[PDB]
């Protein structure tokens, strides 16, 4: 508990003390820079891509 | 405030100097056996598909901010024609392809020989 270290109660931690949720988002879109050139979301394959 | 006739008059001043130096044989006394040189212009209208897309290019490309005389700007000049020449794309999506179709099938039964006239290998 020296040099800013701490000693904690593991069983209290086990009980859920200070747990938190984490969220993250993603986003995208199709046809970008090209006239009538539409990129697309579609399940790929090494022989298909 | 300036008239065409003035510009023309200047052209006249130069043009009409070349009288004794201009030689010209004409077919008025040669073309003794040929048909009438007939011509006309077809009036094909754009489909919903075509009309929407050539306008969409103009609306979404923003050529004037790209600046003018640039590749996609200039391509636009051809692209707006390609909406009926290509588009990439069954002929049912092109009024021109449908006009050609109808004229050739007519002439198919007429038994007429016919030329197609196009200035491009891609085309």
């Amino acid at each position: 508990n020296q040099e800013d270290s701490m000693i904690m109660n593991q069983s209290s931690i086990d009980r859920g003390l200070f747990r938190s949720l984490f969220f993250r988002s993603y986003m995208d879109q199709e046809k970008k820079y090209g006239m009538s050139i539409t990129e697309t979301f579609e399940k790929p394959q090494r022989t298909n891509t | 405030n300036i008239q065409v006739q003035t510009g023309y008059k200047c052209a006249v001043a130069l043009r009409d100097l070349i009288s004794p130096y201009l030689l010209r044989r004409v077919k008025a006394d040669v073309a003794k056996d040929l048909p009438q040189k007939k011509e006309m212009v077809l009036f094909c209208k754009l489909t919903k598909y075509q009309r929407s897309k050539y306008l969409e290019f103009l609306h979404s490309s923003d050529l004037n901010q790209i600046q003018n005389g640039k590749r996609n700007v200039l391509f636009g000049i051809d692209i707006l024609r390609k909406i009926c020449n290509h588009p990439d794309g069954d002929p049912k999506r092109s009024g021109k392809m449908q006009v050609v179709k109808q004229l050739l099938l007519l002439w198919h039964k007429q038994g007429y020989k016919a030329l197609l006239f196009t200035q491009s290998r891609q085309m």
